[PDB]
């Protein structure tokens, strides 16, 4: 039922908003462990010998590195990606240049999404920046991925009941209420906001009065928007491990200048990030993908908030190898 | 000066400190030691409260705001600016409470009363503890307690709710919220009912106590009658505070999660999940 | 173009804020102000003199009187005249306007502070059609104690001296609501019986405690004028005996607590 | 302590009285049994109850509002009996999600909804008839009912007639527990910050002034209980000791006071403007207001405050950024 004391509390406002963050240390302690799993760098190596693109026979991404560079890297990916599988994950044993696996294939545009993440996302990822880790946690199968319908559990790690299964239907609701953090909202925030940029997040009139010509009937935006946002914003919150407060002052939700912190102005890139992923990258692997990947309409998992933060406000708070590793980006 | 029936009440005693010393009314108000010490406490809170206002931005009765320390400054005291006046002001408000409170005591034993009323009115004096003192001494800062101005304090209200993503579903909120709604509801019923019985209009006689009862059984098939009306008045009033400042005090200390969450005792038995 | 904009930086909610206010002081000055002056108006000042003509003010805030059609017949009307015309046994023990009065004899007697009655009419509350409203159960034999509860006919009467005062004869019943109001006790070594409103009696299963007056006192408790029925001056007069006693009963009531 | 004012120490049984209404003296179904632990902070009869036409319509039109919600509740669950008593809080008839506009919605999407809301709006008339003519049949006034008739037309307000000003059913409150609530904040947030809203201040400041004077006035009766300042209607007729203490006690306090009468006057008044101060809110919501915090900052009423952490731009106005 409870959480036994003392809190762990922050500011994030004037005093008297009462604005900030509300923690238990305990869970602040097994996220930092959990998150703490992240390997360590390998250690640098000399630059010697030619380019990779010379040396060996498929090489379109990483062609720049040198030999020792280039298999450091390929060390790496192991680890954050299979490290329980192997190199023989993506390849062939006896045949390195073939891209007979399709975890070779997706592992590409992996490493193009990645490098796209570092060099054009910066003003959301910053100087931190995202490995393979960040998402995958040492597994091909990411644990916290989106279908175009909900899914239990978040982490696909567990396995789900009968209930929770997506084709029990009576499970619907359920399913609905824990990606919105056990609201009652009855939207489905990634399908409607994350996985395209089709629908606008902001609601709120930016006029103290009605305008003339959208505020009647048809003209009007529904209340369900109204909704949505909210829901989209309960998945939010509870995605990055925090709350409205974090963000916003309560005030005046729609407002920015004094009423908004940085956070979230880094949150709004990063909805435009999590956009241009799923769109561009994640989306179109359905192709390449085996059919027990796909979800019930034929998509590919996608990405939201919860995929690289898993319930912190900084993924793996703030943990970063973008020194260590140069070939994940940022490129010039 | 005096209401027609009032001077054989107007009688010396019932206090509780001092005697005869402060025993005496001035035009209607009886003083007594702690209308004194009431009227301290106000003069002293409400010059606090000008002092630090002229210090501030405006002038704006709706924009004033004295705000309590950041967290930084835990439970100690802090510079008058940037919290101590908010500090004062609130021993200040507890002195004129309490005052009020005990004065009230002095005046229902003179009357020879029962001292009902100034033990409900200890129920919201207890609530202002809870939010700016309770609660705040079990985070560690005076910072997470309610600043003092007619809109700012709803800001905080705002944001606070919103600390736990949707603080509707707060269970100490829903009980809480329930007894505020039934209670305007039964004060409105019982407000009738009785002016109804009194002024049945157009020159009809006066009813009576049986038509009252009659009413209420005849329309939900139970009363539950003239004196017991006013117990179960009291009792739900004072539960909109009683309940209410269990929902209040668990959220920070003993719930750091969303308000919703919190459901899934309920929700994640695993026999239905 | 905006829905709801007047002209010269006017809108209609606006407007509404103040007539919401107007509306509210309205009801509130005009309307339950004077609703609440309906008793103990006019006010009485040291010697209201001027006989000839009235003050402006005492006019302005009293309503239109109202009148009131009794179930059994009469009528009352309020506002209305009524000065306290009984001789008080009181004397000022000071010259400021607002100091206390002091009793000159036995305050509960004298019917003084809390031990004060209002004139209220020397008539019997009735029921609905027409019979006493509050009478003792050798009366009211249709009415019983319920299954579960102390019969308390028979068991003494302890006051706070912890002295026997009495023994419980009877219990007197209000017939319209169904409740015990009052006990009646004969006063030992009185031949008297005396009332005594439920409210200060605190019953236990072989006693019926009673703090507000001393065992002494129960011979002074204001006597009905018929056995069997009590008129609405007599039950002020009772209840008001005993709740002087919270204040006067031993001089030390009166006196601070600290 | 006065014993009596806590619970009934002894309590009284007797044959039950029935008052003569003009009409429906027949129509009182049941007979009337006695609760010895009610009995105790209550009156102990339970029953009978009056049987009339327009209480027989309030229960047929409210049992149909309540079994098209059910079953539209059952539908979302497809049937499952256990996952219906488990999510049930979570379940929840909704208006229609697409802008139709005032157009009749598909049944799928708020028809149901729609239907629901008819027959609730008419199970509250039929059951307002009740109040008021029960208090006509027994020759009392009607405050009740009028009190009653401001509740009503607030739900209607929320219900209906606001979405018909602003000309979208999309707005309405849903049928189900959380899903009602939910509807709170989604229309506190389309109309810039409900706080803002001066009539819900109005609202708020009767509903806590209810609880300020239910308080004070039940512990005022409990207090002067001794003198038998339960018995209000004689009281009112003929001032006892009872309501001159209960009197001096505020005017003593405050400075001024009321009659027994007319602090009920206060009482019914303070009730009926929750319910009056709420309604024109949503009145004026959509209506003439879009965003109540922009409506008091046009007006200079909003307080500001200091940046804590930086100021921030909106993202979404510098140059080149993206959609
Ligand atoms: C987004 C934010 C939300 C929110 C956040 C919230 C919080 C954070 C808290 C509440 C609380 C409460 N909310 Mg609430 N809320 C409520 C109702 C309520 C109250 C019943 C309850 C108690 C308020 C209180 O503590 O008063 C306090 C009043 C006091 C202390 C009065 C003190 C009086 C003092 C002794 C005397 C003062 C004297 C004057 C200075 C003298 C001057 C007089 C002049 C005339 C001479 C309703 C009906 C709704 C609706 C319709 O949606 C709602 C929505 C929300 N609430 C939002 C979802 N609410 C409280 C609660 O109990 O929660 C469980 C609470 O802590
Ligand atoms: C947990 C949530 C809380 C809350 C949430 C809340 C909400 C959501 C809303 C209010 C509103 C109000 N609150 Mg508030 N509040 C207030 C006072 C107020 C008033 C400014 C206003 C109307 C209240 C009313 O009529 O009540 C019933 C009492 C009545 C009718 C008697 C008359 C009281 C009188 C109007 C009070 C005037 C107070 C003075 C302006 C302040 C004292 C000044 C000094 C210098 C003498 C006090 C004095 C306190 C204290 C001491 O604890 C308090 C605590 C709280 N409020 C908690 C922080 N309050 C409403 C408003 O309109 O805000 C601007 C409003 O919408
Ligand atoms: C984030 C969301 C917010 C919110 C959103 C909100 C909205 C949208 C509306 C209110 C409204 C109101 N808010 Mg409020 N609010 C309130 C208090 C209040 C109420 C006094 C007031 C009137 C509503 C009412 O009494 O309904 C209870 C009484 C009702 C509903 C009447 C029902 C009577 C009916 C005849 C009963 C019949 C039922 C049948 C028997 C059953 C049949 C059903 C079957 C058939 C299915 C407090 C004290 C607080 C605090 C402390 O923070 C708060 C914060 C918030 N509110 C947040 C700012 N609030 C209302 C208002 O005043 O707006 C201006 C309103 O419309
Ligand atoms: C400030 C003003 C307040 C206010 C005022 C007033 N509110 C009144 C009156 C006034 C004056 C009455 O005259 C009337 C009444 O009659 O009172 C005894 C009534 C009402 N306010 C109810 C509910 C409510 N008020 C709410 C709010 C506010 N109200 C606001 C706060 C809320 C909230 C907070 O959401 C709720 C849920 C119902 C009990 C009732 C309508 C029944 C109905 O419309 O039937 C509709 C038909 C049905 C079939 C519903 C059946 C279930 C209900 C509970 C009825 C069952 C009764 C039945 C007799 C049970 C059998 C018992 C028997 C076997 C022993
Ligand atoms: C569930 C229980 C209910 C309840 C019960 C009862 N309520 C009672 C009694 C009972 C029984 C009385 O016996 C007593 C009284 O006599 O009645 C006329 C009283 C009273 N209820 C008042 C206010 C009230 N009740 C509220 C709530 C409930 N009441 C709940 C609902 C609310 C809100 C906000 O809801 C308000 C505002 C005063 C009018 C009066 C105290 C006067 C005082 O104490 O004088 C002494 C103090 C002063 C005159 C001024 C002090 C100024 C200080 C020093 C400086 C200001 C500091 C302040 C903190 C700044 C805040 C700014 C603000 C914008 C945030
Ligand atoms: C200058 C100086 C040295 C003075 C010394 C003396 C001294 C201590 C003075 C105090 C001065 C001060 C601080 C005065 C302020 C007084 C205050 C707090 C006034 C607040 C008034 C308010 C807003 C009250 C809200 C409640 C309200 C709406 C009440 C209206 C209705 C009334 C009057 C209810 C009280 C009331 C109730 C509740 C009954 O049940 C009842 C039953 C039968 C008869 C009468 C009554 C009755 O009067
Ligand atoms: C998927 C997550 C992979 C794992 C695990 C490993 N490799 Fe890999 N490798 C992968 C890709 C997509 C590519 C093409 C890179 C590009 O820039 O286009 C490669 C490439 C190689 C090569 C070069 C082969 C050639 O073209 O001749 C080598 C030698 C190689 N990989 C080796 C290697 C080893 C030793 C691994 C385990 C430690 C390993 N790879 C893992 C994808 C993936
Ligand atoms: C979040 C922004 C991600 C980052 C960074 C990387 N990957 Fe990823 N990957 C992600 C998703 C949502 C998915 C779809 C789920 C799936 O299992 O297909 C994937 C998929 C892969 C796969 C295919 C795994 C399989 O289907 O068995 C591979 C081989 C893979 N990803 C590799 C990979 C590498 C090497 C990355 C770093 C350069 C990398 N991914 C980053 C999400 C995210
Ligand atoms: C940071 C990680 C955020 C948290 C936590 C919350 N919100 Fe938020 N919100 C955020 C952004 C970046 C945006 C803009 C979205 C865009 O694409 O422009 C928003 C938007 C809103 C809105 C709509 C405002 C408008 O202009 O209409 C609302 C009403 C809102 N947010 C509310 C809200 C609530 C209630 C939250 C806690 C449950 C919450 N937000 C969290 C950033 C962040
Ligand atoms: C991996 C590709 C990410 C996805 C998807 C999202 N975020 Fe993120 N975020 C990511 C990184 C690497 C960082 C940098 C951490 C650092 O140390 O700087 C962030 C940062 C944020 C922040 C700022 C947190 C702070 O300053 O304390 C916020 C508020 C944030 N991210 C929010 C957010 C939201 C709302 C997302 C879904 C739209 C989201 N992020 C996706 C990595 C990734
Ligand atoms: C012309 C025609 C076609 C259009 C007009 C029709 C019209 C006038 C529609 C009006 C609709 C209105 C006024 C809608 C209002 C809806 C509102 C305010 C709903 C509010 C709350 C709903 C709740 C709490 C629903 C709860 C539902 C359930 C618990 C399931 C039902 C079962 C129950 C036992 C009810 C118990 C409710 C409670 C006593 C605990
Ligand atoms: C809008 C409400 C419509 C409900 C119609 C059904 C109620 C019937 C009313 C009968 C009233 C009879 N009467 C006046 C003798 O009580
Ligand atoms: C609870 C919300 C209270 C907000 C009160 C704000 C009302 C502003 C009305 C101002 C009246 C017009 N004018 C000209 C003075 O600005
Ligand atoms: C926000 C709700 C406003 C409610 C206002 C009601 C306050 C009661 C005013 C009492 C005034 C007393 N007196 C003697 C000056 O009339
Ligand atoms: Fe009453």
């Amino acid at each position: 039922c409870f959480e036994p004391p003392p809190a762990t509390t922050t500011q994030t406002g004037f005093r008297g908003l009462s604005m900030g963050e509300v923690l238990h240390p305990a869970t602040v302690k097994a996220k930092k462990e959990r998150d703490a799993q992240y390997p360590p760098a390998l250690a640098a190596v000399k630059a010697e010998g030619p380019p990779v693109s010379q040396v060996y026979k498929n090489v379109k991404v990483l062609g720049n590195l040198t030999e020792a560079e280039f298999l450091r890297t390929m060390t790496a990916i192991t680890e954050w990606v299979s490290p329980q599988e192997g190199c023989t994950y993506c390849h062939d044993e006896n045949n390195l240049a073939s891209e007979a696996k399709y975890p070779y294939v997706v592992a590409r545009r992996m490493l193009e999404m990645t490098r796209a993440i570092n060099t054009n996302w910066t003003q959301h990822v910053a100087q931190t920046g995202v490995t393979c880790y960040t998402c995958h946690r040492g597994t091909p199968l990411p644990p916290y991925v989106r279908y175009l319908e909900p899914t239990l559990p978040l982490n696909n790690r567990e396995t789900p009941t009968h209930v929770e299964r997506v084709e029990t239907r009576s499970g619907y609701v359920v399913r609905l209420a824990k990606y919105t953090a056990y609201s009652a909202l009855n939207y489905d925030p990634f399908t409607m906001f994350l996985a395209n940029d089709k629908r606008q997040v902001r609601v709120v009139p930016q006029t103290a009065l009605p305008l003339v010509g959208v505020s009647r009937g048809k003209e009007r935006r529904p209340l369900s928007d109204a909704y949505a946002t909210f829901a989209l914003m309960m998945s939010i919150s509870d995605s990055l491990g925090t709350n409205c407060t974090f963000c916003h002052n309560a005030q005046t939700f729609e407002s920015w200048g004094k009423k908004s912190t940085p956070q979230r102005a880094i949150a709004w890139w990063g909805i435009r990030m999590v956009r241009d992923l799923n769109m561009n990258y994640l989306a179109p692997l359905n192709a390449s993908l085996p059919a027990s990947r796909l979800g019930r309409q034929g998509e590919a998992p996608q990405a939201d908030c919860r995929t690289c933060h898993q319930g912190v406000t900084k993924p793996l708070f703030g943990a970063s190898r973008l020194k260590d590793y140069p070939e994940l980006g940022p490129i010039k | 000066a005096l209401l027609s029936f009032e001077r054989k009440y107007r009688v010396r005693g019932g206090t509780l400190i001092g005697g005869d010393l402060f025993d005496f009314w001035v035009g209607p108000y009886f003083v007594g030691f702690f209308g004194v010490s009431a009227i301290f406490f106000i003069f002293l809170g409400v010059s606090l409260i000008g002092y630090a206002a002229s210090q501030g931005p405006t002038w704006d009765p709706f924009a004033i705001s004295i705000n309590p320390p950041d967290l930084k400054y835990g439970l100690g005291a802090a510079p008058l600016l940037e919290g101590g006046f908010w500090q004062a002001i609130t021993v200040c408000a507890l002195g004129a409470f309490i005052s009020w409170m005990l004065r009230e005591v002095e005046i229902s034993r003179k009357l020879g009363i029962g001292w009902h009323v100034p033990l409900a009115f200890c129920v919201p004096i207890f609530m202002f503890c809870v939010l700016q003192v309770f609660r705040p001494l079990l985070l560690g800062s005076w910072g997470h307690a309610f600043p003092y101005g007619i809109l700012s304090h709803l800001d905080w209200v705002n944001n606070f709710g919103y600390q736990y993503l949707n603080w509707h579903y707060n269970p100490g909120h829903m009980s809480s919220v329930s007894f505020l709604f039934v209670n305007a509801m039964a004060l409105g019923l019982h407000g009738g009912l009785i002016l109804s019985v009194a002024n049945p209009g157009d020159g009809d006689k006066v009813k009576t106590a049986e038509h009252e009862n009659q009413y209420f059984r005849d329309v939900v098939g139970y009363s539950i009658g003239a004196l017991s009306i006013h117990r179960l008045g009291l009792f739900l009033a004072s539960n909109i505070f009683l309940t209410g400042a269990f929902g209040t005090i668990a959220s920070g200390p003993f719930w750091t999660r969303g308000w919703p969450e919190w459901w899934g005792w309920w929700l994640d038995i695993p026999f239905w999940s | 173009m905006y829905h709801g904009a007047l002209a010269q930086h006017l809108d209609i909610a606006q407007l509404v804020w103040y007539a919401q206010w107007l509306v509210i002081w309205t009801v509130v000055l005009l309307y339950l102000r004077r609703e609440d002056r309906r008793e103990g108006y006019p006010l009485v000042e040291p010697l209201g003199l001027v006989k000839l003509a009235p003050e402006d003010g005492q006019v302005y805030e009293l309503p239109y009187p109202k009148t009131f059609v009794l179930p059994h017949g009469g009528t009352v009307t309020v506002p209305r005249r009524r000065p306290e015309t009984r001789e008080l046994k009181l004397a000022q023990t000071d010259g400021f306007e607002g100091a206390p009065l002091q009793p000159t004899g036995n305050p509960l007697v004298d019917a003084v502070g809390p031990a004060s009655y209002a004139e209220r009419a020397e008539v019997v509350d009735a029921t609905v059609d027409g019979k006493a409203k509050i009478v003792p159960l050798r009366v009211a034999t249709d009415f019983s104690i319920a299954e579960g509860d102390v019969d308390p006919r028979g068991l003494p009467v302890v006051a706070a001296d912890g002295v026997e005062a009495g023994t419980v004869t009877d219990l007197w019943v209000d017939r319209s609501e169904h409740y015990f109001r009052y006990l009646e006790l004969s006063v030992a070594g009185s031949a008297r019986t005396a009332l005594i409103p439920l409210g200060f009696c605190d019953v236990k299963k072989d006693k019926i405690v009673v703090t507000s007056i001393l065992s002494e006192q129960f011979a002074n408790v204001p006597r009905l004028q018929s056995r069997d029925q009590i008129t609405l001056r007599e039950e002020d007069k009772v209840s008001a005996y005993y709740a002087g006693g919270l204040l006067y009963a031993t001089p030390e009531r009166a006196e601070s607590l600290l | 302590a006065d014993y009596q004012t806590i619970y009934t120490q002894i309590q009284a049984r007797g044959p039950h009285i029935t008052v003569s209404g003009e009409w429906g003296d027949n129509d009182r179904v049941g007979k009337p049994f006695y609760s010895y632990w009610l009995g105790k902070i209550g009156d102990a009869q339970i029953g009978p109850i009056y049987l009339g036409a327009s209480g027989i319509a309030a229960f047929a039109f409210g049992s149909t509002a309540i079994l098209i919600i059910l079953f539209n509740m059952a539908a979302e669950v497809h049937f499952d009996p256990l996952q219906f008593f488990r999510q049930f809080f979570w379940l929840g008839l909704y208006p229609p999600k697409a802008q139709y506009g005032m157009g009749i919605p598909p049944l799928h999407d708020g028809g149901w909804w729609l239907m629901a809301g008819l027959f609730m709006t008419l199970s509250l008339g039929s059951w307002w008839i009740r109040v008021y003519s029960r208090a006509r049949a027994l020759g009392l006034g009607t405050h009740i009912a009028w009190n009653f008739a401001a509740a009503i037309f607030f739900v209607l307000c929320i219900g209906c007639i606001h979405p018909t000003l602003v000309g979208s059913w999309s707005e309405g409150v849903p049928f189900g527990i959380w899903p009602h609530i939910d509807w709170l904040t989604a229309f506190s947030i389309r109309y810039g910050n409900f706080y803002y809203c001066p009539w819900h201040g109005f609202s708020i400041g009767f509903a806590y002034g209810c609880g300020l004077l239910f308080a004070a006035h039940g512990a005022t009766i409990l207090a002067v209980a001794r003198f038998g300042g339960d018995r209000e209607i004689e009281q009112i007729t003929d001032r006892g000791t009872a309501v001159e203490r209960a009197a001096l006690f505020w005017r003593w306090t405050i400075g001024f006071n009321a009659t027994i009468e007319s602090v009920h006057r206060w009482g019914w008044f303070f009730s009926l403007m929750v319910m009056v101060s709420a309604s024109v809110g949503i009145l004026l919501t959509g209506t003439f207001v879009d965003n109540w915090y922009l409506w008091c900052v046009k007006h200079g009423a909003a307080p500001d405050y200091p940046a804590y952490l930086p100021a921030t731009p909106d993202p979404a106005s510098l140059p080149g950024a993206p959609k």
